[PDB]
């Protein structure tokens, strides 16, 4: 099947996802079917059960509901891409890189991996939230104003399509180091080295797809074909954002966040 | 340009 050396990089991986992700999808889908517990999480619904677990998170204001509800979209991703850090440092070959090189792939690589790991805490009428102790609604999320109505709706569009792959952890780690080893980023100085790290990835994560899913044997490419559909997914929502820098004088970005958009497409 | 960036890739 495959060697050593491939296998020890899929473990790596895997084990470093575990390491990095306190949520995944094993997890999450036991919260959402939900059997091993009869307590759910928090249904956020409307307006009213929001303000119901808002008093909750108090030390953690006063801004519309929208804007609120985009401060803790903002908190979750920073706290994503910074597991996403760690995540990479892990990846074999990451670290080595230029240093520049490691910020570009990250800078350009993170959202994509977010929203593959997203469709892990997604079914089709809502998402977990505060790891995994609510649930806010598709619908409600729908509900809101522009542009912020515009935000998830597109991300559960892709969720519904990439979770009728069946992916399980370890496929999903492949992926996300995939998704960041990407040899096509925009200015990355050593394009030759990172592409030759990226097929080694891939690779293992073809033989592992091989492996994991025997029947569904185009698998493969038909992940192919989602990492290009999360490259259109993240350009449209890079634009959504920009759109609300320059428009909702009440919606600013962690620094963080700025760095990662600024000068991205 | 990515201060916040690099510090999380040092430590
Ligand atoms: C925050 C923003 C503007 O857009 C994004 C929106 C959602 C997500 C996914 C992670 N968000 C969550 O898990 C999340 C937590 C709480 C609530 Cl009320 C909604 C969503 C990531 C990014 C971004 O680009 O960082």
């Amino acid at each position: 099947h495959m060697t050593a050396d491939l296998k020890s990089l899929a473990k790596r991986i895997y084990e470093a996802y575990l390491k990095n992700f306190n949520m995944n999808k094993v997890k999450a889908r036991v919260i959402l079917s939900g059997k091993a517990s009869n307590n759910p999480p928090f249904v956020i619904h409307d307006m009213e059960t929001l303000c119901m677990a808002e008093k909750t998170l108090v030390a953690k204001q006063n801004k519309e509901a929208e804007v609120r509800i985009f401060h803790c979209c903002q908190c979750t991703s920073v706290e994503t891409v910074t597991e996403l850090t760690e995540f990479a440092k892990a990846i074999p070959g990451f670290a080595n890189l230029d240093l520049n090189d490691q910020v570009t792939l990250l800078k350009y690589g993170v959202y994509e991996a977010i929203f593959a790991m997203l469709s892990s805490v997604m079914n089709k009428d809502g998402m977990l939230v505060a790891y995994g102790n609510g649930f806010i609604t598709r619908e409600f999320l729908k509900s809101l104003r522009k542009p912020f109505c515009d935000i998830m709706e597109p991300k559960f569009d892709f969720a519904m399509k990439f979770n009728a792959l069946e992916l399980d952890d370890s496929d999903i780690s492949l992926f996300v180091a995939a998704i960041i080893c990407c040899g096509d980023r925009p200015g990355l100085l050593n394009v030759g080295h990172i592409e030759k790290m990226q097929e080694g990835i891939v690779h293992v994560l073809r033989l592992h797809l091989q492996s994991n899913h025997p029947d569904d044997i185009f698998l493969f490419p038909k992940l192919l074909q989602k990492m290009a559909d999360l490259r259109q997914l993240v350009t449209e929502h890079a634009q959504l954002v920009q759109i609300i820098k320059k428009t909702e004088s009440d919606a600013a970005l962690h620094p963080l966040l700025q760095e990662i958009y600024r000068d991205m497409y | 340009r990515h201060k916040i960036l690099h510090r999380l890739l040092q430590e």
